[PDB]
């Protein structure tokens, strides 16, 4: 699932997905 | 940035991990 | 949306429709 | 922290913006 074009909630999904209990920021230029 | 790099091009479990906590 | 329990990807995607271009922080404990 | 806040109990959009950049 990340090894693609990952825009928008999709990709604050794989973020959640990816980092687990860790978390993780989401910050667009 | 993190659009630059997953979104406008192809996304890696390498950089995602860059932005986890 | 916001005004309930929201957990999970539930929670992600509800900062993600807040935080808009700003982003933000998800962080557990 | 933001879990116990809006899982645990009841989110609301003041708390939500707390954790916006």
């Amino acid at each position: 699932f990340v090894n693609q074009h990952l825009c928008g909630s999709h990709l604050v999904e794989a973020l959640y997905l990816v980092c687990g209990e860790r978390g993780f920021f989401y910050t667009p230029k | 940035g993190i659009v630059e790099q997953c979104c406008t091009s192809i996304c890696s479990l390498y950089q995602l991990e860059n932005y986890c906590n």
